[PDB]
């Protein structure tokens, strides 16, 4: 009860789709210091 | 064969010559009864000096009475004798002898040699086993574990 | 005037930073993130299930 | 059961036979109080010369009644007795018996005994870690962490 | 419960048997106020070696009373109750007792053993600081300050 | 307050219970100026062995009176007092008790511990002063003049 192994055992870990999916090509860099807290983008 | 509480009180009288049995004279009830909570305060005292010593505390709230059996060991029976004598001697406006003092080291000393306990001093934690000590079979021997948290 | 480090993981990048408030021997580390967000249309996606 | 207040002070009369069945004299009511407001006084000055022992003061303003609960674990009935029996037997103008001042040393040593706690002198903090212990940047393991100042900000200047 | 003066003085009188509540002889008055004049006397003396332990002392002109509040911690109680014994025994042709003595002197340092301050020895100012702390060239930071 | 002369003797005499009211007995006015007479001689020795300490002497013909201001603080009315009654007890022919000893040297001590000053040594005077100094134009001094 005195010795302890270094390596933790395993644990449970969820799974990522969702992000890998979703658009992240027009929003990325654009919420700069000048933009502000939010920006916009337009319509057809 | 069963030491009680009661009979402790009256071998510490006895001794000194109190109340024997055979005195034409016998002591009031009262004393027994505060000997009897003197006896409890001493042992529960005894608790941190001289150590457990397998003594029977009375119940978790009903007040300690003479009959009440007290578990001592009868070798231990001389030594706490003489402790409760020395300790309520001077209820009675007295004094002790220098015999009953030794006869009380004495006991004293014998109580003390039984339940003496000498620790060892394990290694300091980060001393090194040596190659002597095949270390390989195990993967963490390399050094001493230590003393347990 | 606070040390800190930078964890990235599938991408994304965590600020963690380390402070000592309190002398009680506490010492403390947090991580942030902040992201944002944007619905573009609709009527270009939403729920379903089974039908009988 | 609980070591009640005053029954302490009959403990110290009893002992010393200035009030006990043993002697045959009654407890004269004049002296409990006095021998209560010197255990009070006493207590408050053992609060810094030995540590805390669980003692009980009267909550607000307003004298101690004897059959009040003193709070003390029963270990400690005997010194406090004791200490306060030679305290209060100049009262009366009578010398203590060398056996009363051994028993007295006795039960203030187990005292003593159990409320002990050695320091361990931590390291000084310019005293470096060895290469051994594997430091890292963004932590301070370089080196001991002595006693951190606890000034920061604008309130230090 | 405040420790207001002439308790102090009513402590010492029972302490040796000079008086107390039940002795069917008593003091007179005069002796009362002679007390709490020594009490003052003996606390503007200790004002120089013991220290200072927050006593209140009479301001104006007005004398000391017996029913004023001395404003001492309940904690000094017997140390200054068994100063005052010894330093007013004399005054009734009488001589103290070893044990009065081992109680006063065990009192005397649980007292003392409150003020303690153990000062700390500062830089000479002379004293090179470190080169490894970094100091300042135009700050005066290569030298400990000293004193003042 | 004041501490007139007179405070000082009567306090000496109700010590060790000559004349006080705790003893029946009441002051004889001779005593009272051997006291006073026996005071002023004392403070007017005391001005070289243990220094001055303010008290205020009389003018012309002195002729001390109990009503007369001291000038003394209140802090060394108990060694002023045993001193006194030291150099007193000898008129009436009676040996000081151990006790009364104890307390006066105690109060002597404390008096000489509030008026202790402790000489600092200064340089020869012929002592070099180091190029550290700046001895151009910091300071004129290339040696320490060291005596006053």
């Amino acid at each position: 009860s005195q010795i302890v192994l270094k390596k933790f055992l395993p644990g449970f870990m969820s799974d990522l789709v969702l992000a890998k999916t979703v658009d992240r090509q027009l929003l990325a860099g654009e919420i700069n210091s000048s933009t502000g807290d939010s920006v916009s983008f337009k319509r057809p | 064969t069963v030491l009680t509480k009661g009979e402790i009180v009256l071998f510490a009288l006895r001794k000194f010559a109190i109340a024997s049995n055979a005195s034409l004279t016998d002591v009031e009830p009262q004393s027994i009864e505060d000997g009897v909570n003197d006896l409890e305060d001493m042992m529960s005292e005894w608790m941190i000096n001289p150590g457990d010593i397998g003594y029977a505390f009375a119940t978790g709230d009903e007040q300690p009475l003479p009959d009440d059996e007290s578990g001592l060991p009868r070798k231990y029976k001389h030594a706490v004798g003489y402790q409760l004598l020395l300790r309520m001697l001077s209820d009675y406006s007295l004094e002790p002898t220098p015999q009953v003092l030794s006869n009380a080291q004495r006991s004293y000393d014998a109580l003390m040699t039984d339940t003496l306990v000498v620790p060892s001093m394990r290694r300091r934690g980060d001393f090194p086993v040596g190659q002597g000590n095949k270390y390989d079979v195990f993967t963490s021997d390399r050094y001493y574990p230590g003393d347990l948290p | 005037s606070i040390d800190s480090a930078v964890a990235t993981y599938e991408g994304f990048s965590i600020r963690v930073h380390k402070y000592a408030d309190g002398d009680a021997n506490v010492q403390k580390m947090r991580f942030d993130l902040l992201p944002a967000y944007v619905c573009f249309n609709p009527h270009m996606g939403g729920q379903f299930f089974g039908n009988p």
